[PDB]
């Protein structure tokens, strides 16, 4: 069999500072017994942003991955625990083996903030928060007026045949 | 710094093929194995292929074996993806991405689109006129105008409150 990758949970509204627990179980071990290495990734997503890569090697923090994120675990079960989510880890978390070809991805964890009637809780985040979950805005919105392109594009186009014929 | 680049994505029908290519820069790109993966509308994330670093040997999953070639120029710095008998089911962000081969993919690039048609059979619109077809394209204006400005108003209603807040704090 391929390798399956499966996570959960699928989605967490979350509140900030809120610990949070993502897990990811393999169907086949990914320890290699040789070097005691786990070929397992976690990479993080943002809504209209590339993958980044956050873990490796199960448990290796990337360059500029802060220290609330710990991920651990060996062989077929896996965990990326947020001691404490901030608003700027709000992203989608994907698990990945690299130890057998199919290289497999689970279906990743979704975390949002949990919706309010009010915006007053705003005042709490600092200043440096506050820029940061605006500016993510910006390229989630962006990558939603493309796709509104991209399927209007698609309608024009059978139009656009006819008339050229 | 490291850099990926995308480009080549279009609008293809079924049965079609297209050609994507990636300009890398900021690290020997022939040191490296490079994959391309791909992004589906669902947000799932699948692997494509992989190419070794020489370019010898290439991988492929069963989705997309016998239609998809991954390849290489490493005196260009350039990667291939060749992509042909494509399905709607092909529809999807392809990212370069440097990894594979045994490693994690630590460098992305942007992404670029490709859009599968539906495979519609639209022979009823050679008996319009060109005038008929051009309304009907003026048409589709203010309709893509319009849910544009939708998602811009939905964005704005959730800057607004941050603004305001940062604002407030100074
Ligand atoms: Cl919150
Ligand atoms: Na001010």
């Amino acid at each position: 069999m391929d390798i399956v990758m499966s996570q959960s949970p699928s989605s967490l509204a979350v509140s900030v500072g809120e610990k949070v627990t993502m897990s990811c179980k393999s169907s086949q071990s990914l320890l290699y017994s040789s070097n005691q290495k786990n070929y397992l990734a976690w990479y993080q997503q943002k809504p209209g942003q590339s993958p980044k890569l956050l873990i490796y090697w199960a448990s290796t923090r990337e360059s500029g991955v802060p220290d609330r994120f710990t991920g651990s675990g060996s062989g077929t079960d896996f965990t990326l625990t947020i001691s404490s989510v901030k608003a700027e880890d709000l992203a989608v978390y994907y698990c990945q083996q690299y130890y057998s070809y199919p290289y497999t991805f689970g279906g990743g964890t979704k975390l949002e903030i949990k919706a309010g009637s009010d915006y007053e809780f705003l005042k709490s985040w600092t200043v440096e928060d506050l820029q940061k979950r605006l500016l993510a805005l910006d390229p989630m919105c962006e990558q939603e007026i493309e796709e509104i392109r991209q399927k209007y594009q698609s309608k024009r186009q059978p139009i656009l045949d006819a008339i050229e014929a | 710094e490291v850099q990926l680049l995308e480009s080549g994505g279009d609008l293809v029908k079924p049965g079609g093929s297209l050609k994507l290519s990636c300009a890398a820069s900021g690290f020997t790109f022939s040191s490296y194995g490079m994959s391309w993966v791909r992004q589906t509308p669902d947000k799932r994330l699948e692997w494509v292929a992989t190419i070794s670093s020489g370019g010898s040997y290439t991988y492929y999953p069963d989705s997309v074996k016998g239609r998809f070639t991954i390849s290489r120029d490493n005196a260009k710095n350039t990667l291939y993806l060749q992509m042909s008998s494509l399905k709607s089911e092909d529809t999807a962000m392809y990212y370069c991405a440097r990894g594979g081969e045994g490693y994690y993919f630590d460098y992305w690039g942007q992404g670029t689109t490709l859009t599968v048609s539906s495979g519609s059979d639209y022979e009823f619109l050679k008996s319009w006129t060109v005038e008929d077809l051009q309304k009907r394209l003026l048409a589709l204006d203010p309709m893509m105008e319009q849910e544009i400005e939708e998602i811009r108003q939905k964005c704005q209603s959730k800057r607004q409150p941050i603004l305001d807040a940062i604002e407030a704090k100074h």
